[PDB]
RNA sequence: CCCGUCGCUACUACCGAUUGAAUGGCUUAGUGAGGCCUCCGGAUUGGUUUAGGGAACCGAGAAGCUGGUCAAACUUGGUCAUUUAGAGGAAGUAAAAGUCGUAACAAGGUUUCCGUAGGUGAACCUGCGGAAGGAUCAU
RNA sequence: CGGCACCUUACGAGAAAUCAAAGUCUUUGGGUUCUGGGGGGAGUAUGGUCGCAAGGCUGAAACUUAAAGGAAUUGACGGAAG
RNA sequence: UAUCUGGUUGAUCCUGCCAGUAGUCAUAUGCUUGUCUCAAAGAUUAAGCCAUGCAUGUCUAAGUAUAAGCAAUUUAUACAGUGAAACUGCGAAUGGCUCAUUAAAUCAGUUAUCGUUUAUUUGAUAGUAUACUUGGAUAACCGUGGUAAUUCUAGAGCUAAUACAUGCUUAAAAUCCCGACUGUUUGGAAGGGAUGUAUUUAUUAGAUAAAAAUUUGAUGAUUCAUAAUAACUUUUCGAAUCGCAUGGCCUUGUGCUGGCGAUGGUUCAUUCAAAUUUCUGCCCUAUCAACUUUCGAUGGUAGGAUAGUGGCCUACCAUGGUUUCAACGGGUAACGGGGAAUAAGGGUUCGAUUCCGGAGAGGGAGCCUGAGAAACGGCUACCACAUCCAAGGAAGGCAGCAGGCGCGCAAAUUACCCAAUCCCGACACGGGGAGGUAGUGACAAUAAAUAACGAUACAGGUUGUAAUUGGAAUGAGUACAAUGUAAAUACCUUAACGAGGAACAAUUGGAGGGCAAGUCUGGUGCCAGCAGCCGCGGUAAUUCCAGCUCCAAAAGCGUAUAUUAAAGUUGUUGCAGUUAAAAAGCUCGUAGUUGAACCUUGGGCUUGGCUGGCCGGUCCUGGACCCAGCCGAGCCUUUCCUUCUGGCCAGGACUUUUACUUUGAAAAAAUUAGAGUGUUCAAAGCAGGCCUUUGCUCGAAUAUAUUAGCAUGGAAUAAUAGAAUAGGACGUUAUGGUUCU
């Protein structure tokens, strides 16, 4: 038959389930960046845990180690791209000191909240899940849409959207037009 | 049928083997020949490849070579005197590799006083006296002479040999596998190896 | 099981020929020719993979059935006809002619070639021997049978094929400082000199090769294929990248620069 | 606190006359289909083809026949392996704390325990030799 | 020098009782043999093997069970002492 | 995340297990289920049994057309277009399925064929000592039929070939053999035979250390390639074929010549393969310690057979072969591997299943055809099942696709299509349940709705809510349409419709502890029940049955079983053995394991590179000098490091054996790790990007594999050998002697 197709899982649960520090922690960190299950926070720590254990292996190497040199650089060069890594940290010692709020920052969701497009963090997700939003000139409805440096001065309304200069919605049509 | 696979004997430490799988095409054997003496029935096999071998069920005659004189001549078959293998196939005079068999010496006998003048056998009887005198007395011209001339002191052979040439029937052993080939060929014995069977047949 | 098999699984096929593994379940079976399974390019995978001609099976088989192929000077019908290392392959409807010659990269490059240069060929010597009623001849590393050959020409040697009437040229004795390429293995594709011939009797002769940029590498005398009289002077246009291998950094540094 | 007979209930396994039963593998022996090879055979069917009516003599060739070879399968026997019946016998465990006593834990009222051998409703008792894990690190 | 032991201390070990080895063991590696893997069923059944026998050696499983057990502390009790 | 927590006691510290906890490309099951992408799926039990339908056929200008087929009159009265049926050719040996057997077997990596066969593809390769073109069969067809019945076929009358069987056409010489005659010092010769290629023998070439008294290829290696001689052969094949063009020369005769192709043909090479084959490596078991050898077990000689090697088989002959380093036997709920799950490391468990290899087609066995099968959508027979029958006979093989029964804890449509991927065929055109598409599908995986924002009113510390008041927003769903597709469905786009209880209503488990969240209310009263474990329940039950409230995870959550971590409770890393389980009663002892120290060390000189700087030489970055440091060298120290010829590369002659380690090559793709890349994000995929292109252009990396084998550097560590009755080493040109080429 056809080759099989790739896939893997992009979390992980905690081994143990109930734990009140644990537990207190992430729903703090939910409420914060309003998501919407714990499941976002797991897939947060879960791709960080990995990332961890990419640079855990290269600084195992010695210095100037070609494939620390490679990998280490294009590991540095994605953080940074997307702004989780400062410009000004770029060592893959500093990739070790990162924390999963500094992913959640970079989230579309928590982008059109603290651009001003949204009156909260809950109102943002809403606005991006109906189409509201547009990075570039291509929408987005994806919350967890991981915004680059170079996307985040393109974050704006649809164009056509009602908040973004389109036709008015269904709700209002049917108002004005009774 | 007949399978030359090594899956059902036994290992080197003894051990049965199991049975692997059902007996395959390309590990086959047949049945053996038994070529014998008589009027020529050959058949042939269809073999792996497409290709063919001819199984010589009976023959007469074979393609027999002189090694010391370097002549090969076409002579009928009178029998098998000895075999290395099994003494069953001198009993049923049956034709395999390397069985020593008579053979008729008259066309060796023909070529050797066409080229060198003399006879062979040396028996004294009338008609071999009477041979041997007609072979001298035959009617050449004479640059015949010179060239047999030529050839003479090269003309003198093994005595175990010239011997044998008496009872008309040289000993011959067979180089070609007639199962296989359907050729019933082979050279004449001399030198020790003639000495050799020679021991083994009087015993 | 019973005899030759037929169909090739895509997930089976030669990786340098780079297929996708969802495009389906079966690829180009090469068909017997002049070159082996593992090292062809089939002309199905040219003309539809690599410069995209045709858009499908069922179009590279309607390009060559009007005798638009060409395979070192003779046109060839069968979309899976095994094409190789050296062949030329002419399409005179657009004017192209291509060679397949190994980038450094492990594949066939697409390597356009001048008319002039498509006029010849260079096969590897694989033994000389003598036929019957005596006649010597060649077998070069693409099945060609040449007769009545040079008598100083041996093995591993290389021979210029006319193409037009299969003759020889001339040749390139096997030596030292050599201009060679390399044909198999994982240094496929790098060019170089040879250094140094090590023999091993009953086993593998290895061959010393410094390149371009003095990089010293060993590989079998079986990859080893001799493609000019000395450095910086083939006999044909390398592809681009002159076959030298640098390493990941250094492609990554070169492709910054290039695109700015 | 606690031990063991004996009595009731349930469950598990064991032994057990029945030359018990059933299923499967391997195999001796006997019989042996069929194909293949071989041996003749020669329905009919072409003429090397010759013949003043045609007699030949050349080839092909079906059924069938002879002897081999590979050998399915069956019958008998043996053996191995896996399930399973069984009068009766002898255990273990669980349940309840039913009967008899009080063997152990205090010097447990004869210190206890080990090996061995007898005896005895039951725990157990006794002999011989050990141990202290003793109730003595000592006169 | 070799032994049979003993007294003190605990650097050290140990759950502790205690230990000059039961130390040099998470700062984990001198060499090597044997044995154990919760309590019962059970050193039982079965097979083998040794034995005159008694028995020895080898040796399960079904099933059952939340403890059984080690060392020490306080108390209570003793047909133990003061 | 290299983690632990509850349970023995009146209390304590332990051993130790039980229980809790998390994952599973790990199965079942319960409850629940809105959206997008992706997608496993009758393996487990029964390789059990199967109704029905389909799954393998195939024609170009170029094998054979008088279809009494169609079509048109056309370059055509031999045929000529198209074209059923048949003959011929090829394929049907691929694919697909399944995992029963199978434990040095398969398989993996690594070898070999100087030990063989090979349709096809691709190159070469054939002047060989009636011909203006040979025969007689047969099908389709026509018309006589027989049987209940089948993909049954029989008489009779035709007729063809690239079917079947035969058969000529040719270079120039030259060489060899026999040899009447002749010359007559050994020459000349008329006339006869033989020459290509295959087959089968026998005999010869197939050389190759350098001066004095004519050739000869390859290999590490051959009796190799190849050639020659003498013969041999139920005599191999060296075209009686087919389509398109029709050209050139005149000696204008159906004159002689000739262009591109089809198909075929011998041998060699090549390719696709096949068959054997070297080395090393498999789970449990000793309640398996000896096994193999009648009647092949180990070896030798000869043969037979085979495509070929080989006890593969036969005859004769030896008595061997394996084994505590585990042979042999037994078990496996065993196809092997790539891989999968879990994992700090080391490991443990799994692998029927997308790729590779093997095996099988109800169980055995035997074969035909063919290049290739011991083939089963081929045949023959037996056994077991099983179908039709007019009772005479005939026909079977779903572990292919779909489907049915049975089995069970356990698994989907008797759907559409060759459009893609590819395969087959005489082939641009036909066929393909291979494959793709849709259906069923909570196996797993990805993303991700179930609301958001204001005003009042209050509480509250400039703003977070708790309520009753608004206007916005949107997709779930429905739909014109377009897109998608072979045609559809769905997705993506998008008119009109589509939300206040936004009833467009989120569930599954729990609330004593472990373990997050009640000492609320009602019911029962050691009952009913709960409770993985500890325990709760006998009239105010924080534990049962309920209501309320709350907790956890959420389109998912629980339960059962297996497995992994937790488990340093299998311990090599890394356990324990005085008393918790456990040092044999004590010595001896073979295998195994393990074994004291010691043999080139130090010194000196020159030099290359890279780190820091100093220099600074700064548009972070580059040079000698200087300092140290770190690696590599090369000579000299009494000096290992092979040795000669051409002259560090190429051509010879010698060599103690290992273990170890470095480097290199190899270890298939997929998978893993990982580089690049806005699939709208992501799981994925291997794409893609450029001012918008009658085109330009980065890519599709790279690591890891690891035992065995291969090449290589190093000589510590650990083995091994050497000169003790000297049978020892050097004499390069030591002195003779014996030989051999
Ligand atoms: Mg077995
Ligand atoms: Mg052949
Ligand atoms: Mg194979
Ligand atoms: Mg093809
Ligand atoms: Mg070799
Ligand atoms: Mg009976
Ligand atoms: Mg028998
Ligand atoms: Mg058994
Ligand atoms: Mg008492
Ligand atoms: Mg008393
Ligand atoms: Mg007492
Ligand atoms: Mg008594
Ligand atoms: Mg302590
Ligand atoms: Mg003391
Ligand atoms: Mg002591
Ligand atoms: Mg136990
Ligand atoms: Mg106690
Ligand atoms: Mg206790
Ligand atoms: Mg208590
Ligand atoms: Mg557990
Ligand atoms: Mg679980
Ligand atoms: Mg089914
Ligand atoms: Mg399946
Ligand atoms: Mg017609
Ligand atoms: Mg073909
Ligand atoms: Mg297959
Ligand atoms: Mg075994
Ligand atoms: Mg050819
Ligand atoms: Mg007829
Ligand atoms: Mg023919
Ligand atoms: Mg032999
Ligand atoms: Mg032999
Ligand atoms: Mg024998
Ligand atoms: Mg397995
Ligand atoms: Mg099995
Ligand atoms: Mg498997
Ligand atoms: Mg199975
Ligand atoms: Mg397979
Ligand atoms: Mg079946
Ligand atoms: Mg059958
Ligand atoms: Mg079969
Ligand atoms: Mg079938
Ligand atoms: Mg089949
Ligand atoms: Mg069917
Ligand atoms: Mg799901
Ligand atoms: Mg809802
Ligand atoms: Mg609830
Ligand atoms: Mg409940
Ligand atoms: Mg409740
Ligand atoms: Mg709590
Ligand atoms: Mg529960
Ligand atoms: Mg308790
Ligand atoms: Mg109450
Ligand atoms: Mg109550
Ligand atoms: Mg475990
Ligand atoms: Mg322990
Ligand atoms: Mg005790
Ligand atoms: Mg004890
Ligand atoms: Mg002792
Ligand atoms: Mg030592
Ligand atoms: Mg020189
Ligand atoms: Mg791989
Ligand atoms: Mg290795």
């Amino acid at each position: 038959p056809r080759a099989p197709r790739t896939y893997s899982k992009t979390y992980s649960v905690p081994k143990r389930p109930y734990e009140s520090a644990r537990l207190d922690a992430e729903l703090k960190l939910a409420g914060e960046y309003g998501l919407k299950n714990k499941r976002e926070i797991y897939r947060i720590g879960f791709q960080l845990s990995k990332i961890r254990r990419a640079a855990r292996d290269l600084l195992t190497r010695d210095e100037k180690d070609p494939k620390r040199l490679f990998e280490g650089n294009a590991l540095i060069r994605r953080l940074v791209r997307i702004g989780v890594l400062s410009e000004d940290k770029m060592k893959l010692d500093y990739v070790l000191a990162l924390k999963p709020e500094d992913f959640l920052e970079r989230r579309l969701q928590t982008q059109v909240f603290k651009l001003g497009l949204a009156r909260s963090i809950h109102h943002a997700r809403v606005l991006i899940t109906q189409r509201h939003i547009a990075v570039g000139k291509q929408i987005v409805n994806i919350p967890s849409f991981t915004v680059r440096l170079d996307s985040q001065k393109h974050i704006d309304f649809a164009h056509n959207s009602p908040y973004g200069g389109g036709r008015a919605g269904r709700v209002k049509r049917k108002n004005q037009g009774k | 049928g007949i399978s030359r696979d090594s899956r059902h004997k036994r290992s080197a430490t003894g051990a049965k083997r199991a049975q692997f799988r059902k007996k395959r095409k390309f590990e086959l054997g047949r049945q053996p020949a038994n070529t014998k003496i008589g009027p020529k029935r050959i058949h042939s096999v269809r073999t792996r490849g497409g290709n063919q071998k001819f199984r010589a069920l009976r023959v007469e005659t074979g393609n027999f070579s002189w090694g010391s004189e370097g002549v090969s001549r076409k002579t009928r078959i009178a029998g098998v005197v000895y075999h290395p293998s099994n003494n069953e196939l001198v009993r049923t005079n049956t034709l395999t590799k390397s069985a020593v068999v008579q053979i008729d010496a008259t066309p060796f006998r023909q070529w050797y006083e066409n080229h060198y003048g003399a006879t062979l056998g040396k028996k004294k009887g009338g008609a071999h006296a009477a041979h041997a005198a007609e072979v001298a007395d035959a009617k050449r011209s004479r640059k015949v002479e010179r060239k047999l001339a030529a050839r003479s002191g090269a003309a003198a052979i093994e005595s175990a040999v010239d011997s044998q040439f008496g009872s008309g029937r040289l000993y011959a052993v067979i180089s070609s596998r007639p199962g296989q080939s359907g050729r019933c060929d082979g050279y004449i014995l001399e030198g020790e190896e003639l000495a050799f069977y020679l021991r083994r047949l009087t015993a | 099981a019973r005899g030759p098999k037929k169909h090739l699984k895509r997930l089976a096929a030669p990786s340098h020929w780079m297929l996708d593994k969802l495009s389906g379940t079966y690829a180009p079976r090469p068909s017997a020719g002049p070159h082996k399974l593992r090292e062809s390019l089939p002309l199905v995978v040219f003309l539809r993979n690599r410069l995209k001609y045709a858009l499908n099976g069922r179009e590279v088989k309607a390009i060559m059935m009007q005798q638009h192929v060409q395979v070192d000077g003779k046109v060839r019908t069968d979309t899976t006809y095994p094409a190789g290392f050296m062949d030329v392959i002419t399409l005179e409807a657009t004017n192209e002619h291509f060679r397949l010659v190994y980038d450094v990269k492990g594949k066939f490059a697409v390597h356009r070639i001048s008319a002039e240069e498509a006029a010849y060929k260079l096969g590897k010597v694989k033994k000389v021997q003598l036929g019957k009623k005596g006649v010597p001849y060649v077998v070069t590393h693409d099945g060609r049978t040449i007769r009545y050959p040079d008598p100083l020409i041996r093995a591993n040697d290389t021979v210029k094929i006319d193409l037009a009437t299969g003759k020889i040229d001339d040749f390139i004795k096997f030596d030292t400082g050599r201009l060679v390429m390399v044909t198999g293995g994982r240094n496929l594709g790098r060019v170089g000199v040879i250094v140094h011939r090590e023999k091993h009797e009953g086993g593998f002769d290895l061959v010393h090769i410094k390149d371009a940029l003095e990089n010293t590498f060993v590989t079998r005398l079986s990859n080893v294929f001799v493609i000019g009289t000395e450095a910086g002077k083939p006999w044909v246009s390398l592809p681009k990248g002159k076959g030298i291998k640098l390493s990941i950094s250094e492609e990554r540094d070169r492709r910054r620069a290039q695109q700015g």
